[PDB]
RNA sequence: AGGUACUCCGGGGAUAACAGGCUGAUACCGCCCAAGAGUUCAUAUCGACGGCGGUGUUUGGCACCUCGAUGUCGGCUCAUCACAUCCUGGGGCUGAAGUAGGUCCCAAGGGUAUGGCUGUUCGCCAUUUAAAGUGGUACGCGAGCUGGGUUUAGAACGUCGUGAGACAGUUCGGUCCCUAUCUGCCGUGGGCGCUGGAGAACUGAGGGGGGCUGCUCCUAGUACGAGAGGACCGGAGUGGACGCAUCACUGGUGUUCGGGUUGUCAUGCCAAUGGCACUGCCCGGUAGCUAAAUGCGGAAGAGAUAAGUGCUGAAAGCAUCUAAGCACGAAACUUGCCCCGAGAUGAGUUCUCCCUGACUCCUUGAGAGUCCUGAAGGAACGUUGAAGACGACGACGUUGAUAGGCCGGGUGUGUAAGCGCAGCGAUGCGUUGAGCUAACCGGUACUAAUGAACCGUGAGGCUUAACCU
RNA sequence: CGGGUAAGUUCCGACCUGCACGAAUGGCGUAAUGAUGGCCAGGCUGUCUCCACCCGAGACUCAGUGAAAUUGAACUCGCUGU
RNA sequence: UCAGGUAGAGAAUACCAAGGCGCUUGAGAGAACUCGGGUGAAGGAACUAGGCAAAAUGGUGCCGUAACUUCGGGAGAAGGCA
RNA sequence: GUCGAGUCGGCCUGCGCGGAAGAUGUAACG
RNA sequence: CCGAACCGACUAAUGUUGAAAAAUUAGCGGAUGACUUGUGGCUGGGGGUGAAAGGCCAAUCAAACCGGGAGAUAGCUGGUU
RNA sequence: GCGAGGGGAGUGAAAAAGAACCUGAAACCGUGUACGUACAAGCAGUGGGAGCACAGCUGUGUGACUGCGUACCUU
């Protein structure tokens, strides 16, 4: 059973999944639409949306809590100076994911998900 | 979760001191024997606090006739007069179970002073 | 929660220091004996001049546990170490005349009055 | 464990009659675009729902 | 003696005066609406068909709605029956609230117990393990054997095996009735009752009393 | 002349060891006669000398099946039946005062120890229990587990033998394979059917589950008894074991929350952080799941009975429970309680909803085709769920709280960072119960749940009644 | 027979009635040594009472690839009998 | 044959350098059951042929250490403190 | 003594009754 | 003596159409010696070698492998259009 | 896909003689049509037999329902 759970195990162990999710979340910083599978990207908004949220209000202690998170200072700056910003008068919802077909290796169902304002 | 609330909110003690774990506090219950009713005094260290509404507990440690023992209170059931602070102590943990395994000079707790 | 084998210490001057449970009384099946309950035991440890010796059968009557006892508003009381008070194996009546350490209210009835008046404290 | 008897081609063909695949109802038409898509899929040339929403 | 339709709200406690706590579940009992009354004549029977809470209109299908109109009653979430004694009756419309249950000192409570899936014959069927070691091969959990020999050479219907547990209708009788309050269309009866909270309950007074 | 357990080939179920079969001497269980024992008294209880059966349970006889293989003793797991009944229920007789027994009859609903020793089954012993039943099921169960014993190859002792070797003598050591086609069984779907289609609520043929019991108290120290002792009947309470549900409490878990800390590498360095070391090692802990946690259950009642007890009553002027007629009588039976259930093809009932076009061809009929039409509803797709292996089932799709985010709260951890102060410094203190906080609660259209398209039709056979037209 | 255990067909100490020990196919002892055989105790524990939860790899679903032993023929049910 | 850094007695071990790799099916899901692991209330060998497996102990310095002995041992006996 | 027409128990013989408990399911007329 | 490399193989689980025709994982023994290892040499089938288990002598051992006597013989089993 | 493979064109008496090449059997696997088949228990046939389809009352195909019916070899 798993009646209430949260969080999907995505058939790795527990320090892969929050790695991967760090590389991730910065990729779609970096670009603003990445491509991914649809389970993957239904995650990803779990881990981006709460580091912009973090975002919208600038101090030390806020890009040290996002630096320990992201580990990219190029990251954490894009995510303060421009985001922030951008996202300051918007209420959560800051991603969309738009379903994209099947990959041609596996048949993974695949989507991308994107900044909204992007 | 509104109908739950209202229940519960019309059963809650309004009295409630303040403590924290680490803190000396006698505890006053009721105890009937036969036909009389009287209140008896439970005194120690509080080890362990559930903050949990109408459903809060407290433990409280004491050595007694040579003998440890552990009560665990529930707030605001009726059996329960009275809570009052006698000691407040200075711990960093929020649960003291460690105290479990110490005697004597080394069950000693700080006090807190402010 | 007392069964076989477990060993308890002793909460009375009959001289036993250490006894063992070899069965829980009281029904076919029976797993454990709580505070208040009757089991069978074995003496494994006594003092040299005392009432009882090594090896002895006979009853006694639990009361203290580390499991506990709950009260009807939901509450707890534990003890740190696991007690009897022997009793005679045939009347089951205590067989020392002191009773150290604290016992609980559970054993007020008119089978174990003896041993609530000679307790230094009742919880 | 193994079978004593062959089974035969036709108990073969029983057990497969759940094996067939089913078409999909419909195809979905952009608003925009007028290109064919699966239902709440972006079109090939990126169309979602009568707006370009990613290049090529 | 009929029944009403509630709703597991959850569970909490009720300290006494005496320093009881008795553990209760709330039950949401809303107004039961009478919907249809079954008759010998033409259903042969004597039954009252009723509905409660409330359903959003585009989710009631035209047939569904044919039905409530017919007996001037607002849809609600669904339908259930009650069968009637011998000196019982209600009419169409008729609504039926929790003080039905003032006077009533026990209950049965009926309601579709959480689901656990596909369960093993441990927990299911409380079934022993086998040693976890002494020499034990990939059998630790597994049922051992499940029948005899040449004779009879076949297993027998209802052998204890694994498969679905749990999400079925489960009656739990004679739960003491600790509080009615109209004004808040509350129930709360003593100990827990089957389901997850949200869930329907089927209320009746108890049959064994 | 011998040995082979270091072994080998060709054969045999022509022929042994296991299990089946036939048989029933033997075994076990009934019964008949009644010498006697029992103060008297054969029959309360035993029953000598002898007699007659039943079972298929023992020890055996036979050699019919299997030697181109039907794996063994014991344990473990899971059982199922019989009744010659161990407990509980009902009863007759007693050498039955009571309590407690003896013996026989009825009764198979449910229940029916844990340990020490030994490979043990068994048995003895310790301590329980209402009781610790007897048997059948390949001496039930190794394509379910074990492998201690028996029964390969090593080695030794006693013993036998000149010796190789041997011994149901002993001793130490000694590989247990199989991905389930079919039957069966536990679950869960798809198809078509049920006669126009569709959405619901039901009826209940039938099936399954459940059915145990202790102790204390009252009745009552009453009945009984010289005392000692000590009830029936009836009532109340509280347990053991078992079962179902649940998570409010008490707790476990809680690698998705917070903190402490060792070694090391990195982010330029300080400070602050992250990676790796079993989650590095640990201390706490939310939701969920859960037992040791805490609610509930076994019934009462009814019907028809077993053994047994009777009423009235002749055959047979009496007597007689029986022949006619009438009445009591048990955990067994049929119900009552819980669950499944119309594929109940004997395919049932009730409520509601939907569809009221045109034409042509033919072999002329429950015929085929085209045009128009496309309902109720369904499905699909999407967001999903204390629902779930997949199907299925439930919620929701902008006329929207379905999921994520967001906002507020709760909970948990236990006073973040930065700055300042004190101290040579480790560190302490202030800002500060701070900071962070999963699955929780209450809100909120910010994101994603798209307009459509698809399936499903167009008033539903014949015959005969009844009623109306 | 004694010891140990509540209880000990094993173990230890004895007795001698050695079925069928016995002196280099050596007798009786023996400190140390042994992945050697037997027995007891402290510690320790999911071995067990009696299992619960969790983390991973399979099992399950989708896409790609793609075996095996076996097999007279099968339209391959229960029971009681034969 | 060669043999870097920090910790370390060390060529053990942990994390790294130079250097080299992610092991030629993937994607989901989060049932039973199997495998490899983590934690567990009360009890603590009651398990079992047998404590099998698991849990436990574990370093350095110092204090201290019995029977027996072939005088070497036994001995890191045991136990304890920092 | 009353009561007023049958009564008693051997033998042989036909058919029946009890004696009569078993294991997956009626299951000892197919 | 303790303990890596190195040489072994006491226990358990897994695996048993294996990753492997003898392994993997966690533990285990020896580890300056009757030690271990490279290269080359020698011993030949009733023969070798053997700290001895009938062990080993190319995944073969109570008499190796290959070819030949050879279509050994088969009072046995199968089959025979 | 500057593929594999195929469709045309052309050669040839013939290309279902196209190089995976004369003939091209059987097991085995498909597509199409006719009839049967979703209340029915077993060596699957045989005797009886309705209905439907087809070709000219008959011939062919199918076979509801029903009596009977436990393969072959060896030993
Ligand atoms: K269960
Ligand atoms: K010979
Ligand atoms: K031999
Ligand atoms: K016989
Ligand atoms: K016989
Ligand atoms: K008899
Ligand atoms: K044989
Ligand atoms: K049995
Ligand atoms: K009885
Ligand atoms: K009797
Ligand atoms: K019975
Ligand atoms: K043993
Ligand atoms: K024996
Ligand atoms: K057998
Ligand atoms: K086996
Ligand atoms: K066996
Ligand atoms: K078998
Ligand atoms: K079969
Ligand atoms: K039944
Ligand atoms: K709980
Ligand atoms: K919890
Ligand atoms: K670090
Ligand atoms: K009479
Ligand atoms: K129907
Ligand atoms: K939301
Ligand atoms: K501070
Ligand atoms: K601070
Ligand atoms: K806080
Ligand atoms: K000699
Ligand atoms: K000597
Ligand atoms: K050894
Ligand atoms: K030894
Ligand atoms: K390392
Ligand atoms: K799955
Ligand atoms: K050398
Ligand atoms: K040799
Ligand atoms: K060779
Ligand atoms: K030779
Ligand atoms: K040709
Ligand atoms: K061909
Ligand atoms: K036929
Ligand atoms: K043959
Ligand atoms: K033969
Ligand atoms: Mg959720
Ligand atoms: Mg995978
Ligand atoms: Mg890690
Ligand atoms: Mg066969
Ligand atoms: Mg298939
Ligand atoms: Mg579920
Ligand atoms: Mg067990
Ligand atoms: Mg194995
Ligand atoms: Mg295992
Ligand atoms: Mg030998
Ligand atoms: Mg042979
Ligand atoms: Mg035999
Ligand atoms: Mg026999
Ligand atoms: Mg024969
Ligand atoms: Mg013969
Ligand atoms: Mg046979
Ligand atoms: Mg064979
Ligand atoms: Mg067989
Ligand atoms: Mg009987
Ligand atoms: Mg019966
Ligand atoms: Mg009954
Ligand atoms: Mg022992
Ligand atoms: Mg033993
Ligand atoms: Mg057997
Ligand atoms: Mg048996
Ligand atoms: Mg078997
Ligand atoms: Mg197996
Ligand atoms: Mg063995
Ligand atoms: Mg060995
Ligand atoms: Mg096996
Ligand atoms: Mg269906
Ligand atoms: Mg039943
Ligand atoms: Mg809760
Ligand atoms: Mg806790
Ligand atoms: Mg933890
Ligand atoms: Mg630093
Ligand atoms: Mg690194
Ligand atoms: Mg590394
Ligand atoms: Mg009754
Ligand atoms: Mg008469
Ligand atoms: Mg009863
Ligand atoms: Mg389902
Ligand atoms: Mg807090
Ligand atoms: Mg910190
Ligand atoms: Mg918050
Ligand atoms: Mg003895
Ligand atoms: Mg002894
Ligand atoms: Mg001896
Ligand atoms: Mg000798
Ligand atoms: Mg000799
Ligand atoms: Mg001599
Ligand atoms: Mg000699
Ligand atoms: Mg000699
Ligand atoms: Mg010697
Ligand atoms: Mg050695
Ligand atoms: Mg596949
Ligand atoms: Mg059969
Ligand atoms: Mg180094
Ligand atoms: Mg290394
Ligand atoms: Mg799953
Ligand atoms: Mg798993
Ligand atoms: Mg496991
Ligand atoms: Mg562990
Ligand atoms: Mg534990
Ligand atoms: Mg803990
Ligand atoms: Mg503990
Ligand atoms: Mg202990
Ligand atoms: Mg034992
Ligand atoms: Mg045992
Ligand atoms: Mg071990
Ligand atoms: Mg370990
Ligand atoms: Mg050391
Ligand atoms: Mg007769
Ligand atoms: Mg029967
Ligand atoms: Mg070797
Ligand atoms: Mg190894
Ligand atoms: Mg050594
Ligand atoms: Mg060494
Ligand atoms: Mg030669
Ligand atoms: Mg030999
Ligand atoms: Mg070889
Ligand atoms: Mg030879
Ligand atoms: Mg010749
Ligand atoms: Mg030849
Ligand atoms: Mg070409
Ligand atoms: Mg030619
Ligand atoms: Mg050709
Ligand atoms: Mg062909
Ligand atoms: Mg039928
Ligand atoms: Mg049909
Ligand atoms: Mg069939
Ligand atoms: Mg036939």
């Amino acid at each position: 059973m798993r009646h209430r759970k949260s969080g999907r195990q995505l058939n790795r162990n527990s320090s892969h999944r929050q790695a991967m999710f760090r590389n991730m979340a910065g990729s779609l910083v970096r670009h603003e639409i990445i491509k991914t599978t649809l389970p993957k990207a239904k995650e990803l908004r779990r881990v981006v949306e709460p580091l912009i949220t973090l975002a919208k209000t600038d101090s030390v202690a806020n890009r040290r809590l996002a630096f320990a998170r992201t580990r990219d200072n190029e990251i954490v700056a894009k995510l303060f100076n421009e985001l922030g910003p951008r996202f300051a008068s918007r209420a959560g919802g800051y991603t969309r994911i738009l379903k994209c077909g099947f990959r041609a290796g596996d048949n993974a169902p695949m989507a991308y998900i994107e900044l909204v304002d992007r | 979760s509104n109908i739950i609330k209202q229940l519960e909110q019309e059963q809650m003690k309004q009295d409630v001191p303040s403590f924290r774990p680490g803190d000396t506090v006698e505890v006053k219950v009721w105890v009937v024997e036969g036909s009389k009713k009287r209140l008896q005094a439970f005194e120690g260290v509080v080890i362990a606090i559930r903050n949990r509404g109408l459903h809060s507990a407290f433990t409280v440690r004491k050595i007694s006739n040579g003998e440890g023992v552990e009560r665990v209170f529930q707030t605001h059931s009726p059996v329960v007069d009275s809570i009052s602070v006698k000691r407040r102590g200075a711990v960093r943990k929020a649960k003291l179970y460690y105290l479990r395994e110490r005697t004597g000079k080394a069950a000693r707790i700080k006090e807190r002073l402010n | 929660m007392i069964q076989e084998q477990t060993m308890l210490n002793v909460a009375d001057n009959s001289g036993a220091r250490r006894v063992m449970c070899i069965k829980v009384l009281g029904g076919s099946h029976r797993r454990y004996a709580g505070v208040g309950d009757i089991i069978k035991i074995t003496i494994k440890e006594a003092i040299p001049r005392g009432k009882v010796k090594k090896g002895d059968v006979l009853k006694a009557v639990v009361v203290r546990t580390k499991k506990g006892v709950r009260r009807p508003d939901g509450s707890v009381i534990r003890f740190d170490g696991n007690a009897c008070v022997l009793l005679n194996n045939n009347s089951e009546q205590p067989i020392g005349t002191r009773i150290f350490g604290p016992v609980t209210r559970e054993l007020r009835s008119e089978k174990f009055m003896k041993i609530i008046s000679l307790a230094p404290e009742v919880l | 464990a193994v079978q004593q008897n062959k089974p035969t081609r036709s108990k073969r063909g029983m057990r497969r009659s759940h094996d067939a695949l089913t078409a999909v109802t419909s195809l979905s038409v952009d608003k925009t675009s007028g290109e064919k898509h699966l239902r709440h899929h972006i079109t090939a040339d990126g169309y979602y729902r009568g707006r370009k929403v990613i290049a090529k | 003696m009929i029944g009403l339709v509630g709703k597991k709200v959850g569970m909490t406690r009720i300290f006494t005066e005496d320093g009881v706590s008795i553990p209760v579940t709330v039950i949401e009992v809303e107004a039961n609406r009478v919907t249809q009354v079954k008759d010998l004549a033409n259903d042969g029977y004597r039954a009252i068909q009723v509905t409660t809470g409330a359903k959003k209109a585009n989710r009631v299908t035209k047939p569904e709605a044919g039905h409530f109109a017919k007996a001037g009653v607002e849809a609600g979430r669904g339908l259930w029956e009650f069968r009637l004694a011998e000196g019982e009756e209600f009419t169409v419309g008729q609504s039926i609230s929790v003080e039905l249950f003032a006077d009533v000192k026990k209950v049965d409570v009926t309601g579709t117990s959480k689901g656990k899936g596909f369960a093993g014959t441990v927990k299911r069927w409380n079934f022993r393990t086998q040693d976890a070691t002494h020499g034990n091969s990939l059998s630790h959990r597994v049922p051992g054997s499940i029948g005899q020999n040449q004779t009879p050479g076949k297993v027998f219907k209802g052998k204890k095996m694994a498969g679905q547990m749990g999400n079925e209708r489960v009656t739990v009788q004679s739960l003491d009735v600790v509080r009615v309050d109209a004004e808040r269309n509350l129930l709360l009866v003593k100990g827990a009752v089957p389901g997850a909270t949200g869930s329907d309950l089927i209320v009746k007074p108890a049959v064994k009393a």
